């Protein structure tokens, strides 16, 4: 019901603004100690020998590397993606070259989308990069992912009740509420503003007075825009563990320069990174996936916030493989 | 364009500012603060007109009061300077100074919106009671800042326009006279009523009704203020610093 | 100490009181029943009520208001008891969420809660009428009237008047616990800080300042009472040593005083002034400001700070940045 | 330079301390033990911010701020241009606003009524220290105390309730905004009912007691007395900081998360979720 002291709390702004994180020391440990789970690289193997795309008959993003080279990156794959099940949760045991199963074709455009991260967004993953880990956690399905209606639980290893379940009407709007960090906004934020480009975060004017021609009428948008905004950024700031100054000064959200923080900008970067996730790599494999994966109205599962950072600032503390993995980018 | 703009770097809400800030210092310096003056002026030692009130009961009122009369202050200075204080010359409580000072209110009972005396004893308002579960003080003896009986509490008097005790009435004891304390002064027990504004033999000089069933309104402000003026008056420590 | 300030130590029972309207006498309703412990710290008498055609007709527009809110509501928990139970907080009627400028809203987005806001004004209009006509009727002054009139006018304002004047039906008030609340971050992101809004400012000092004089004024009473200065009307026709007391307590506290009757002036204006500044800042608001903030910087008063964090570029600037 | 009946009130006595010393009056200021206290601190007070805003960006009243330290400063002094200033000034505030009640306790005296009005005094004087004090002692730092600016206190307020997501929804300021509100309220209506008898207008009579308690049973069934509503008024004046203070105590030393999610609490019951 409380918490109780000490708090941990840090400064994001000039002093006398109330800027800053406020953190409970439990609640940090804990999520460290599950970070932590993170296995630790494959030790370094032979440089030298042919390239793949000679040895091995079906390899078509990973051929340069050497025969040593691909074998530690599956073997890295299996223990992040699908350590219970091991190679033939997307092998024919028989016949390595067979994309029979469904999650072959789909871990080939997950080390596309892998390598793209990490070579073409790093305004936003910087040298710290991100892994089949960073989402996986351990298990084939991600634990934090999301439909183009709200679901709960957020974290898909929990079993649901009745009342969460997708199906149950009555449970909306609370499958709404524990997406925005328990706000009564009525909007859904992932479908508004992650799952595509269409719409525009910003809301506030950038002039002092009404501009002639945008401000009457039908000429306006509808404050709906404001509240959805405020819904994604209640969503966001639970998403990273974290509160509105953690970015902002709360004097003037549409302000940049002083009146940001560097964090603002690097989770600018996040917001386009994860439009191109999804509209390119992840909605696309509704075709690739069977049934049983799919929401509703036949989409896939894909990405916000969460499902890398899992309520932290950085993605398990910014922890790294990215110099002990090449293959996953930054591509030359 | 922009709706708002007006020549200059002028815009509609900045001309707004000036006058709500106008509007409000007129309202509080012109009318309020003129207000403030229908009482106490003028200062001794801007101005509204007078201000005349027609009376629930027959004829007016034109505030501030002036009476034809003048009351004597048993008062003397302690020193020369501007805003020294003042001290008594006799008795405080008797000669009705500092916290025992009283107004000059109206001599008239004042009244219920029926037209009877509005504060009156039990044994007159006759439809009155004391609600079940309170203390009966009937009966009960009055103990004194000095921790002696002062007397015994004989009736009460209510308002009967508010439903509201106000006073008790006790028999003083060794005195052949009864005396008002209002409720306020009176620290209600089941067996007694403690009263520390004032000791025992103090209550011999409390300001006497000229009718035993019914109180003037001056007469209430004479009984009042003789209990306050004993918070600062009842002995010579109550004057001095509590520290 | 006075215990009777604190509470009433020996309760007094009469025969009820009734003061005859110029008309409506026949229209009270109840026998009135006592509270022993209500008596404590108040009139222990409850009842009777005037009913009349205004108070009905607001009871009747009101209840009609509430049952669109409540169904509404239930249906947002698709009519399960239990969960319209444990969610109501959370539950709404929401204004339009599409732009149809001042068209009727379709029923489904905001037209149940046009019609919803309809049937409370009309409620409110005829609460107004009873509180006006009330003191009419009894030979009092109408003063509770107009300070209720400013209460209403503000409401206006923010459920009809500013949605009019910019031209959306969108910017209403929703009705709903945490809705409504919502809407007051929406408002005030979508007009760049109500901080930084004059009129939010003046009605601050206003409301704060009601605290104050009621703070104020409630203890100068019971500090007083002892010399029957509760009895607030006879101390204004014939002032007596309470608020003679009382005015020196101040005099000689701030320099300065009021009247036992000018300061329910001050009082009844400084309420009044909560809502009239409230009002005029929400008229001016996208009227002739877009951003309250920026409005601020325009005329030199907004406070600046160095930068603690380095001062970071709008990343949307940058050269071959996406949208 | 006395109010026409002021001068049989104008006695020795009522101090606290001191005694004849400081039992005077400037014009119509009653000085004291606490009038001396408080103008020495005011002075103080007054002259650090001149000294301090001078060392500062700008004149304009509305933007000028001396603002607390850095949270590094823990507890300790900090130097008097980046925090100690605010410390020195929170000081004499304090001093200032102490010694104001006091005094008023002192007049109380004089006057032989009640001291409610010194104690009322209480309550703002205490909401300060649970802002500057209280929480910054929690929180182990003087830098999470509010800046001193017309407008930078404002930037203060608003950062420290989004740092908790919706600060709505806290309910100790819940509570708070609740009697704020009903007590601007009650003052509407009880300065109106009283300005109602007394002008009813034209040549018509004053009215009643009876009138007033009339009204309200009409209107609403009930009326709470003459005496009574003085009682609730600053009950519920009172209320605003007593209940608040709850909620600005709360948010850090024993909440750390969003005000919404505190509501789990309700939502989250395992037989309706
Ligand atoms: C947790 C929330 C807080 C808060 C939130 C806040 C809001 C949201 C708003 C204000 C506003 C105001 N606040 Mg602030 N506030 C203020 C003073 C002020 C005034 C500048 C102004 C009007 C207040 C008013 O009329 O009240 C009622 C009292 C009345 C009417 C009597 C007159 C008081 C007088 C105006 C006070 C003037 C103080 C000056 C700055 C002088 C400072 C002293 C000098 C001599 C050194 C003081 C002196 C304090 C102290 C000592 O604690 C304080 C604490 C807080 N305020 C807390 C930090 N206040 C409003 C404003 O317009 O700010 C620009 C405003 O919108
Ligand atoms: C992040 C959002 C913020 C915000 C957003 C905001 C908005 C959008 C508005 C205000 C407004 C106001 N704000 Mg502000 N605010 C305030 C204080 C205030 C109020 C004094 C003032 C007027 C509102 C009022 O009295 O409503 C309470 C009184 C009401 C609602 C009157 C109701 C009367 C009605 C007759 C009652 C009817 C009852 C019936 C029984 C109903 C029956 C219904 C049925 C039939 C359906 C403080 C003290 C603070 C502090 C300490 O931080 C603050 C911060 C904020 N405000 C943040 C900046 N505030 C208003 C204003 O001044 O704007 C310029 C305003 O519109
Ligand atoms: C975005 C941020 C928000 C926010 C953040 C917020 C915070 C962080 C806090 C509050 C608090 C409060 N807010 Mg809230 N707020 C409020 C209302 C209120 C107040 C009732 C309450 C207490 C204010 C206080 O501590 O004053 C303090 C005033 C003081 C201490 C005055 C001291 C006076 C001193 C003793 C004497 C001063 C004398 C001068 C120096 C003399 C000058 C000399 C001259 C005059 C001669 C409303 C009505 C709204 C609306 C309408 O939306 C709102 C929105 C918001 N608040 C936003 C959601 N608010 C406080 C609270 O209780 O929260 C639970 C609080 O901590
Ligand atoms: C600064 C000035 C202030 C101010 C001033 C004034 N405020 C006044 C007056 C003045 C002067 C009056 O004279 C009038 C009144 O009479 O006083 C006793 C009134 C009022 N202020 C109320 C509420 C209020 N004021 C708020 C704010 C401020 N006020 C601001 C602060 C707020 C906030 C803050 O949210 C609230 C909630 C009501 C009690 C009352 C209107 C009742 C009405 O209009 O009812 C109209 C509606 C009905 C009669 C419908 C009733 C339906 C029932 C419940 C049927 C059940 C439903 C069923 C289940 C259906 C299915
Ligand atoms: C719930 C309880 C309520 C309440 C109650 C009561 N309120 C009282 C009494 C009661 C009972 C009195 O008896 C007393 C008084 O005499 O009344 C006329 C008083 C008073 N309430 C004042 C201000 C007030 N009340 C506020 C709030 C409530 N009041 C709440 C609502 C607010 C808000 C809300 O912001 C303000 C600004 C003064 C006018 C007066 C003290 C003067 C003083 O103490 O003189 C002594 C001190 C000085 C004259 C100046 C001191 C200058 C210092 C050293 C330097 C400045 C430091 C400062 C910290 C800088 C801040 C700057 C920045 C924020 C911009
Ligand atoms: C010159 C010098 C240095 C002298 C030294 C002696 C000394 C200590 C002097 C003090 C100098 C100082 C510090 C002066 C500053 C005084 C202050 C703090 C003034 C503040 C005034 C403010 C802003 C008040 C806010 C409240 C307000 C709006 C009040 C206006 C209405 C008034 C006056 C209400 C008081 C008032 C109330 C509340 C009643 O209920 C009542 C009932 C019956 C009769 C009269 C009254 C009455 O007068
Ligand atoms: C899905 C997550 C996989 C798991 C688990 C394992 N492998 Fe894999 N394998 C996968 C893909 C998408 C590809 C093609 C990569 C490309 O760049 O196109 C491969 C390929 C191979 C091959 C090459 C076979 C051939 O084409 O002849 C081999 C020999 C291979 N993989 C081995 C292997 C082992 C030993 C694994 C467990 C340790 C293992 N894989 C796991 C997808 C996935
Ligand atoms: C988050 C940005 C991801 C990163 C980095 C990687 N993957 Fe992923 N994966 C992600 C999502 C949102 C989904 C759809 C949900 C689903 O479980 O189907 C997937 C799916 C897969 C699968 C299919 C699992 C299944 O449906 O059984 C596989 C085999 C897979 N992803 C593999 C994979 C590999 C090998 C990765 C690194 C190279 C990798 N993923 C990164 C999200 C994210
Ligand atoms: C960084 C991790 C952030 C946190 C925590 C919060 N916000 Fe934010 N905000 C962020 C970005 C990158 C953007 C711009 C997005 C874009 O695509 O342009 C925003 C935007 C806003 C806005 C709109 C500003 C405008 O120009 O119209 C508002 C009103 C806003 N954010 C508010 C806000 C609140 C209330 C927050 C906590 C609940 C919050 N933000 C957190 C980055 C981040
Ligand atoms: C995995 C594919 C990610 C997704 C999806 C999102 N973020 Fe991210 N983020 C990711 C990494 C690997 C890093 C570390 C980069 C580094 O500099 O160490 C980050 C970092 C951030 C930060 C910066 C935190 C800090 O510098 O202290 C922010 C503010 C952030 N990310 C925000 C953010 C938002 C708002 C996202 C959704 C829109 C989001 N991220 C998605 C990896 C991933
Ligand atoms: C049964 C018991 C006894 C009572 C039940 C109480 C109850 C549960 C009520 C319902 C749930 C609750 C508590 C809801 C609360 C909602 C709240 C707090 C709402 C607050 C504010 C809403 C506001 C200001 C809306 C204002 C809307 C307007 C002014 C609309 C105006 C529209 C018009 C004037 C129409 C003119 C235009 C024309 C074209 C139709
Ligand atoms: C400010 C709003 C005040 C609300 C107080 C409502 C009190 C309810 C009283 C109702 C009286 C109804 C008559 C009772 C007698 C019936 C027999
Ligand atoms: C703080 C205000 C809290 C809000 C509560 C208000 C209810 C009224 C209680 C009055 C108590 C005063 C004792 C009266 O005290 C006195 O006058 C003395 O002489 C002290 O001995
Ligand atoms: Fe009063």
């Amino acid at each position: 019901c409380f918490e109780p002291p000490p708090a941990t709390t840090t400064q994001t702004g000039f002093r006398g603004l109330s800027m800053g994180e406020v953190l409970h020391p439990a609640t940090v440990k804990a999520k460290k100690e599950r970070d932590a789970q993170y296995p630790p690289a494959l030790a370094a193997v032979k440089a030298e020998g042919p390239p793949v795309s000679q040895v091995y008959k079906n390899v078509k993003v990973l051929g340069n590397l050497t025969e040593a080279e691909f074998l530690r990156t599956m073997t890295a794959i299996t223990e992040w993606v699908s350590p219970q099940e091991g190679c033939t949760y997307c092998h024919d045991e028989n016949n390595l070259a067979s994309e029979a199963k469904y999650p072959y074709v789909v871990a080939r455009r997950m080390l596309e989308m892998t390598r793209a991260i990490n070579t073409n967004w790093t305004q936003h993953v910087a040298q710290t990069g991100v892994t089949c880990y960073t989402c996986h956690r351990g298990t084939p399905l991600p634990p934090y992912v999301r439909y183009l209606e709200p679901t709960l639980p957020l974290n898909n290893r929990e079993t649901p009740t009745h009342v969460e379940r997708v199906e149950t009407r009555s449970g909306y709007v609370v499958r709404l509420a524990k997406y925005t960090a328990y706000s009564a906004l009525n909007y859904d934020p992932f479908t508004m503003f992650l799952a595509n480009d269409k719409r525009q975060v910003r809301v506030v004017p950038q002039t002092a007075l009404p501009l002639v021609g945008v401000s009457r009428g039908k000429e306006r948008r509808p404050l709906s825009d404001a509240y959805a905004t405020f819904a994604l950024m209640m969503s966001i700031s639970d998403s990273l563990g974290t509160n509105c100054t953690f970015c902002h000064n709360a004097q003037t959200f549409e302000s940049w320069g002083k009146k940001s923080t560097p964090q603002r900008a690097i989770a600018w970067w996040g917001i386009r990174m994860v439009r191109d996730l999804n509209m390119n790599y992840l909605a696309p494999l509704n075709a690739s996936l069977p049934a049983s994966r799919l929401g509703r109205q036949g989409e896939a599962p894909q990405a916000d916030c969460r499902t890398c950072h899992q309520g932290v600032t950085k993605p398990l503390f910014g922890a790294s493989r990215l110099k002990d993995y090449p293959e996953l980018g930054p591509i030359k | 364009m922009y709706h708002g703009a007006l020549a200059q770097h002028l815009d509609i809400a900045q001309l707004v500012w000036y006058a709500q800030w106008l509007v409000i210092w007129t309202v509080v310096l012109l009318y309020l603060r003129r207000e403030d003056r229908r009482e106490g002026y003028p200062l001794v030692e801007e101005l509204p007109y007078p201000k005349t009130f027609v009376l629930p009961h027959g004829g007016t009122v034109t505030v501030p009061r002036r009476r034809p009369e003048t009351r004597e202050l048993k008062l003397a200075q302690t020193d020369g300077f501007e805003g020294a204080p003042l001290q008594p010359t006799g008795n405080p409580l008797v000669d009705a100074v500092g916290p025992a000072s009283y107004a000059e209110r109206a001599e008239v009972v004042d009244a219920t919106v029926d037209g009877k005396a509005k504060i009156v004893p039990l044994r007159v308002a006759t439809d009155f009671s004391i609600a079940e579960g309170d203390v009966d003080p009937r009966g009960l003896p009055v103990v004194a800042a000095d921790g002696v009986e002062a007397g015994t509490v004989t009736d009460l008097w209510v308002d009967r326009s508010e439903h509201y005790f106000r006073y008790l009435e006790l028999s003083v004891a060794g005195s052949a006279r009864t005396a008002l304390i209002p409720l306020g002064f009176c620290d209600v027990k089941k067996d007694k009523i403690v009263v520390t504004s004032i000791l025992s033999e103090q209550f011999a000089n409390v300001p006497r009704l000229q009718s035993r069933d019914q109180i003037t309104l001056r007469e209430e402000d004479k009984v009042s203020a003789y209990y306050a003026g004993g918070l600062l008056y009842a002995t010579p420590e109550r004057a001095e610093s509590l520290l | 100490a006075d215990y009777q300030t604190i509470y009433t130590q020996i309760q007094a029972r009469g025969p009820h009181i009734t003061v005859s309207g110029e008309w409506g006498d026949n229209d009270r309703v109840g026998k009135p029943f006592y509270s022993y412990w209500l008596g404590k710290i108040g009139d222990a008498q409850i009842g009777p009520i005037y009913l009349g055609a205004s108070g009905i007709a607001a009871f009747a527009f009101g209840s009609t208001a509430i049952l669109i809110i409540l169904f509404n509501m239930a249906a947002e928990v698709h009519f399960d008891p239990l969960q319209f139970f444990r969610q109501f907080f959370w539950l709404g009627l929401y204004p339009p969420k599409a732009q149809y400028g001042m068209g009727i809203p379709p029923l489904h987005d905001g037209g149940w809660w046009l019609m919803a806001g309809l049937f409370m004004t009309l409620s409110l209009g005829s609460w107004w009428i009873r509180v006006y006509s009330r003191a009419r009727a009894l030979g009092l002054g109408t003063h509770i009237a107009w300070n209720f009139a400013a209460a209403i006018f503000f409401v206006l304002c923010i459920g009809c008047i500013h949605p009019t004047l910019v031209g959306s039906w969108s910017e209403g008030v929703p009705f709903g616990i945490w809705p409504h609340i919502d809407w007051l971050t929406a408002f005030s992101i979508r007009y760049g800080n109500f901080y930084y809004c004059p009129w939010h400012g003046f009605s601050i000092g206003f409301a704060y300042g009601c605290g104050l004089l009621f703070a104020a004024h409630g203890a100068t009473i019971l500090a007083v009472a002892r010399f029957g200065g509760d009895r607030e009307i006879e101390q204004i026709t014939d002032r007596g040593t309470a608020v003679e007391r009382a005015a020196l307590f101040w005099r000689w506290t701030i320099g300065f005083n009021a009247t036992i009757e000018s300061v329910h002036r001050w009082g009844w204006f400084f309420s009044l002034m909560v809502m009239v500044s409230a009002s005029v800042g929400i008229l001016l608001t996208g009227t002739f400001v877009d951003n309250w903030y920026l409005w601020c910087v325009k005329h030199g008063a907004a406070p600046d700070y160095p930068a603690y964090l380095p001062a970071t570029p709008d990343p949307a600037s940058l050269p071959g940045a996406p949208k | 330079a006395l109010l026409s009946f002021e001068r049989k009130y104008r006695v020795r006595g009522g101090t606290l301390i001191g005694g004849d010393l400081f039992d005077f009056w400037v014009g119509p200021y009653f000085v004291g033990f606490f009038g001396v206290s408080a103008i020495f601190f005011i002075f103080l007070g007054v002259s650090l911010i001149g000294y301090a805003a001078s060392q500062g960006p700008t004149w304009d009243p509305f933007a000028i701020s001396i603002n607390p330290p850095d949270l590094k400063y823990g507890l300790g002094a900090a130097p008097l241009l980046e925090g100690g200033f605010w410390q020195a000034i929170t000081v004499c505030a304090l001093g200032a606003f102490i010694s104001w009640m006091l005094r008023e306790v002192e007049i109380s005296r004089k006057l032989g009524i009640g001291w409610h009005v010194p104690l009322a005094f209480c309550v703002p004087i205490f909401m300060f220290c649970v802002l500057q004090v209280f929480r910054p002692l929690l929180l182990g730092s003087w830098g999470h105390a509010f800046p001193y600016g017309i407008l930078s206190h404002l930037d203060w307020v608003n950062n420290f309730g989004y740092q908790y997501l919706n600060w709505h929804y806290n309910p100790g300021h819940m509570s708070s905004v609740s009697f704020l509100f009903v007590n601007a309220m009650a003052l509407g209506l009880h300065g109106g009912l009283i300005l109602s008898v007394a002008n009813p207008g034209d040549g018509d009579k004053v009215k009643t007691a009876e009138h007033e308690n009339q009204y309200f049973r009409d209107v609403v069934g009930y009326s709470i007395g003459a005496l009574s509503i003085h009682r609730l008024g600053l009950f519920l004046a009172s209320n605003i900081f007593l209940t608040g203070a709850f909620g600005t105590i709360a948010s850090g030393p024993f909440w750390t998360r969003g005000w919404p999610e505190w509501w789990g609490w309700w939502l989250d019951i395992p037989f309706w979720s």
